[PDB]
């Protein structure tokens, strides 16, 4: 259906997955429900949920933005705004002078037609590697090419049946290259890290037309990028 | 008595034809629902029989000021600009009667049922303004009768049966014009310009957080996109002012308005600056008089309309407006 | 009051029009088919009646600048440069509501139907940036009249034939600058006319027109701020069509100045929040 992009500004750039830390630690004292629903936690116990993570945090050039897939995500990010706005309020204005915290929002629709032509689609902070037999199969580029064709492929339609709407089966996929190999942190300080690609470049038969987000580590803003704008981008 | 005063309108001409239109992105002015449209007020229309092919006449578009704007727009530079300026010379105070009466035919909504002697008649009527323009409790008829502002199109081909046979535009004559609101508040960024805003960076806060409560979910904020159907600026129409058996002060009178007439504005859209014009010609039946200072001719309507500035008092607009 | 000022621009300038456009490539504009489609931005349309093909009157295309944007940006300039900077001592802070009816036109939507009082509009109209900039909960009308931003430009000749027998740009004004998506903007060096207009108006309405005539220089219109597009240089202000310009300002007039800053030394809040308290 459509996914809603809120956009949140502090005059200062913070990390995705910093402010997802930020965002849980001002609001652990009150009102556990909605940042639960936020981070996609079970309704029980603090662990996250398995499936598709409706509602992700991603990068903005003045600070984080908010990714809600779909009418449930929507509206938990509508009723999220309002709460989440006044805390960063109260944080900024308890130290310093103060700063306006400005907010913007989109809600963009999601689309796919199957053309008979390949595509470009570039992505960043594509992380591909977290068992040992990924690493196994990335060693080899014939091996790694169908593992991560059979990833990208597996990774469109899982976000098209999360968000609702069904995607044509006969699609092809193409991986040409990456241009960086670096690891990510799980958390800061800590020797487990992960393999991940760095601008990737991805040529698929058909065209989509909005937020689209693949592989795995989707909640910490990684691996989606807006392909609206990615269309005659050059 | 027939006056043609064919201006030349500086800026856009907007007068807004009453109807919610909407419009599009691109073009198509009312779509089919469901495409996002946006309000649009559109200018004035006038809908004229017009020789479109050989043989064939169509009811085509053409827009227009009305006659009514321009009888008002006459009839407020009239007493703007001669006749409060006498009467405060003489210091001839008005009552609210005869200031409404003056400005707007009538002091009140409900005319009189009864009509006015005939001496009274021959008094307002040989007034030089009550007899431009009339009305009053007893329904009084003015000897002044103003036409819409048309253009010289060839829509207006019919309309134009006597002169104007150049000068003959073929092409379209509107435009969509857009203007947009902001919340400023939504574009404040430095606190240095909220320390202005009493009360701190807080309330301003409080202001963007009702907005987006305004976003997820009818009291309206800010924040619109509008657009208005304007004709284009630099295109010359005619006027057509006539009268019914005048005398020589309503004439007068007439040619007065006619002098500083391009001070007001020949539309709405007063910010804009919409309804600048300079007018080209003045026909005083058929005979141009009109020059860059003014009026050049009818002298004798002139010296009539000074012979009526003189002894001009506020009871004849007293008696007027005095309903029985 | 029939100010008339002209600017020249150094940078381009991008006064984005409302349009789903693309282009191919130089060659053509808007094409037919949709092969290699690069989506556009053009700049304001303004089509206006002009003496093309030597004696006819025809509507040709013109870019400019709109006398909304202007007055926004006459607006911003009197209240961030004097009105905010002589309102930040001796107390008399705008309300949140205040500074919205005066940024923008009003404070709120649904403008309330009930009118005003004389004694109000008497006293608004009076004072120097009320007056100069209506609307709000009652929608005053205002006295000041902002035209658009007029290219002196062949077509535009009609418009300003009086003044300007040469200095008479012809030919192409605009130009295509990519950055793989193209963006439509008026080559710089152009001279431009904006007309300011004002009815009755007070000595100190003036005198803040003028004033911020005399700095309008700072503040960058119709481009991308990133972009360095909106830089502009003033040169021929005219005052009923007397020139009162110089490099060093304005110095002309000295009445209005001196009236203004009178204005401005009296100036107080509660004009403001007699504006913008929505009498529902």
């Amino acid at each position: 259906m459509f996914v809603k992009q809120v956009f949140f500004d502090l005059g200062a750039r913070i990390h995705a997955d910093e402010a997802r830390a930020l965002v849980a630690k001002l609001l652990d004292d009150t009102q556990p429900g909605l940042v639960s629903a936020l981070m996609n936690y079970m309704p029980a116990s603090k662990t996250s949920k398995t499936e598709f993570p409706l509602v992700q945090f991603s990068n903005f050039n003045q600070g984080f933005a908010l990714l809600g897939f779909g009418e449930v995500g929507a509206q938990i990010l509508s009723d999220a705004t309002p709460i989440i706005h006044d805390a960063m309020a109260k944080l900024f204005a308890s130290r310093g002078q103060g700063v306006v915290v400005q907010v913007s929002s989109r809600d963009v629709p999601l689309s796919c037609e199957k053309r008979p032509y390949g595509l470009q689609y570039t992505v960043a902070k594509m992380v591909v590697q977290k068992k040992h037999e990924h690493r196994e199969r990335l060693a080899n580029p014939e091996t790694g090419k169908v593992f991560l064709e059979g990833l990208f492929l597996r990774s469109l339609e899982r976000q098209a049946a999360a968000v609702g709407m069904v995607l044509p089966r006969d699609l092809v996929v193409s991986f040409k290259g990456a241009e960086r190999v670096s690891s990510v942190k799980l958390r800061p300080d800590s020797t487990l890290a992960h393999g991940s690609l760095r601008h990737a470049v991805f040529e698929v038969n058909a065209r989509l037309g909005g937020l689209w987000s693949v592989g795995f580590l989707l909640s910490k803003g990684f691996g989606h990028i807006n392909t609206d704008l990615q269309l005659g981008q050059g | 008595m027939q006056i043609e005063v064919t201006v030349r309108n500086i800026t856009p001409i907007f007068s807004a034809a009453p109807g919610s239109n909407y419009i599009t992105i691109d073009g198509t002015i009312n779509p089919p629902p469901g495409v996002s449209r946006f309000p649009l007020v559109r200018t004035r229309m006038m809908y004229v029989a017009a020789d479109v092919g050989d043989g064939v006449i169509k009811s085509v578009p053409l827009q227009i000021v009305p006659g009514n704007t321009m009888r008002s727009l006459l009839r407020r530079t009239m007493l703007k600009h001669v006749i409060e300026p006498a009467l405060v010379e003489k210091g001839n105070k008005l009552s609210i009667g005869a200031y409404a009466t003056a400005y707007s035919g009538n002091a009140t909504g409900n005319p009189d049922g009864v009509p006015s002697s005939f001496d009274e008649i021959a008094t307002m009527r040989a007034h030089p303004f009550i007899g431009l323009f009339g009305g009053g409790p007893r329904m009084l008829e003015g000897r002044l009768m103003v036409d819409s502002l048309y253009p010289i199109h060839t829509n207006a081909e019919r309309i134009l049966g006597a002169g104007y046979e150049n000068e003959m535009m073929s092409g379209p004559i509107t435009q969509v014009v857009w203007a947009r609101r902001m919340d400023p508040i939504l574009n404040l960024g430095s606190s240095e310009d909220v320390e202005v805003i009493n009360g701190g960076a807080v309330a301003a806060n409080g202001w963007i957080q009702d907005l987006l409560a305004n976003s997820k979910a009818n009291g309206r904020g800010l924040k619109a996109f509008n657009a208005h159907e304007v004709v284009i600026p630099g295109l010359k129409w005619v006027w057509r002012i006539s009268l019914d058996r005048p005398t020589d002060a309503q004439v007068g009178l007439v040619l007065l308005a006619l002098n500083k007439m391009t001070n007001e504005r020949i539309a709405g859209g007063h910010s804009k600056d919409y309804g600048r014009f300079v007018i080209d010609g003045v026909s005083l039946n058929g005979e141009q008089v009109w020059s860059q200072s003014g009026i050049t001719g009818g002298e004798q309507y002139f010296d009539a309309v000074a012979e009526a500035i003189d002894g001009l008092s506020s009871k004849e607009f007293e008696q007027f407006a005095q309903s029985a």
